[PDB]
């Protein structure tokens, strides 16, 4: 029946900056509406009901609002912890059905920060498998922009690696990544060294972590 | 359809006793959740609920500004009058005289 | 301190009926509405039906000739059974207590994931991802644990068994060639102390009932 539409889809602003989300209507049901946030992994968590009430252990920063067609969630001063997905959803009565809006994506800008690389020889166990995986990490960088490259004897490798990128950190904002190389345990041992290289809009010259055992 | 209201109910007015042996409470809901059907129950002194004893079919909250008029017939001496539901319950003492 | 816990089992083949159940803790589920909700990358949040313990039920227009619940107070526990589970059907599934005197939902479980699959679970090898000299970057050292092919998702890891949260990065599963999911877990610490603290990633892959304790030491 009821169909809410959150209005912007993704929300970009710096830490101290306010924020506002919109939650419109396609008709009028009741004036309370309720409001949740979505940290990666959980649940969401009630944050605001009836339209204005914090619920419990919601911070003061967080204020609803609205009349009838549309309700407005109000962040007085946004901070790092407050990455999330906010949701709105009201009570439909008839037919009668709990109905959620698609959620609008909080991002936290900060400043630019370089990755730390770590690189990790394959493991003793896993070699007694079939299988070697090289592994690559980037920790800690802003924006998430990053090139990784492989050398394995200083032969650039292309189709043997995967890359994944966390959401943002809800401490400090920023990026983590790792790159896996997985090479058979025959072709691990052809060669001695194992580099990965990474290049980022904080370093201004590219970083390169390697090792040459095994 | 409708839910039961699970909210908690105050009165409005002192509940009043009419011509038939009945009882006129008046209740103001304080949930969001109307419109809902208001939990209405007749627990005796035992604290084990009784059966009917409603004189309102299908009492409802149709807005939480609006009280709701409710009539029951309470049973002969001691018993509670209880409007809402588990925890946010209402229940009002009764002394109907001379069975 | 009203806690909810769903309990499902991961995979469900294609056509068969997902049962799931959610266990209370905090208060009983004989009073108040109770709900089972869903949440789809695609699609969003989906409520699915609520119950009144002996007074009546409601679900959504769109999956109530598919859905049931039942209900077992004895235990504090409720239950859903949905059936001819389609590939459309894999979300994360909640249970949620219906908040009571308003339109809400006031408290929520963790959510379990179901995916839809005629594929068999496979629990993931562990490997540790031991700080070395190459995992140095001045008194900062890197360690973790590489949780290999497993399916389905999920996947969790923690560290001294919830004890070592500070610079815990957890990546999401990458879905290799095989079919078969792959995710790191790594965590940076002081260079000077790692002959001394102990770092122990704890592997749970629910669909296998598996659980896997790694110690993550040097070399």
């Amino acid at each position: 029946e009821i169909v809410l539409t959150q209005s912007p889809a993704t929300l970009s602003l710096s830490p101290g900056q306010r924020a506002t989300l919109s939650c419109r209507a396609s008709q009028s049901v009741s004036n309370y509406f309720a409001w949740y946030q979505q940290k990666p992994g959980q649940a969401p968590r009630l944050l605001i009901y009836d339209t204005s009430k914090r619920a419990t252990g919601t911070p003061a920063r967080f204020s609803g609002s609205g009349s009838g067609t549309d309700f407005t969630l109000t962040i007085s001063s946004l901070e790092p912890e407050d990455f999330a997905v906010y949701y709105c959803q009201e009570r439909n009565n008839w037919p009668l059905t709990w109905t959620f809006g698609l959620g609008t994506k909080v991002e936290i800008k900060r400043t630019v920060a370089a990755p730390s690389v770590f690189i990790f020889p394959p493991s003793d166990e896993q070699l007694k498998s079939g299988t070697a995986s090289v592994v690559c990490l980037l920790n800690n960088f802003y924006p998430r922009e990053a090139k990784v490259q492989w050398k394995v004897d200083n032969a650039l490798q292309s189709g043997n690696s995967q890359e994944s990128v966390t959401e943002q950190d809800s401490k400090d904002s920023t990026y983590s990544l790792s790159s896996t190389l997985t090479l058979s345990k025959a072709d691990y041992e052809k060669h001695k060294v194992y580099a990965c290289e990474v290049t980022h809009q904080g370093l201004s010259s590219p970083v390169t972590k390697s090792f040459n055992r095994g | 359809s409708y839910v039961m209201c699970t909210g908690s109910f105050k009165l409005e007015k002192e509940v009043a006793e009419t011509q038939h042996g009945t009882v006129l409470v008046q209740v103001k809901y304080e949930g969001t959740d109307a419109p809902c059907k208001i939990p209405f129950s007749s627990q005796d002194e035992k604290g084990v609920t009784q059966n009917g004893r409603l004189i309102t079919a299908n009492p409802i909250v149709t807005d939480k500004e609006k009280p709701v008029n409710i009539e029951a017939e309470p049973p002969f001496g001691e018993s509670y009058i209880v409007v809402g539901a588990g925890e946010k319950a209402l229940k009002l003492s009764w002394f109907k005289k001379g069975s | 301190q009203v806690q909810l816990q769903e309990s499902g089992p991961g995979l469900v083949k294609p056509s068969e009926t997902l049962s799931l159940t959610c266990t209370v803790s905090g208060g009983s589920i004989d009073t108040y509405y109770w709900s089972w909700i869903r949440q789809t990358p695609g699609k969003g949040l989906e409520w699915i039906g609520c119950f009144y313990y002996s007074v009546d039920n409601h679900f959504n227009p769109s999956l109530e000739s598919r859905v049931t619940i039942s209900v077992d107070t004895s235990k504090n526990q409720f239950s859903l059974k949905m059936t001819s589970m389609t590939a459309s059907d894999t979300a994360v599934y909640y249970c949620a207590r219906n908040q009571p005197g308003g339109r809400a939902f006031d408290y929520w479980g963790p959510g379990t994931l179901v995916t839809v699959s005629s594929a068999s679970t496979k629990g993931p090898s562990v490997f540790p991802l031991a700080p070395s000299s190459k995992s140095t970057s001045g008194g900062t050292a890197a360690l973790g644990c590489l949780v290999k092919d497993y399916f389905p998702e999920p996947v969790t890891v923690s560290w001294n068994s919830g004890a070592l949260t500070s610079g815990v990065h957890t990546f999401p599963a990458v879905l290799q060639s095989s079919g078969l999911y792959s995710l790191s877990s790594v965590v940076t610490v002081p260079s000077s102390s790692l002959g001394t603290q102990t770092y122990i990633c704890n592997v749970n892959h629910k669909p296998s009932n598996t659980k896997v304790d790694k110690r993550v030491e040097p070399k």
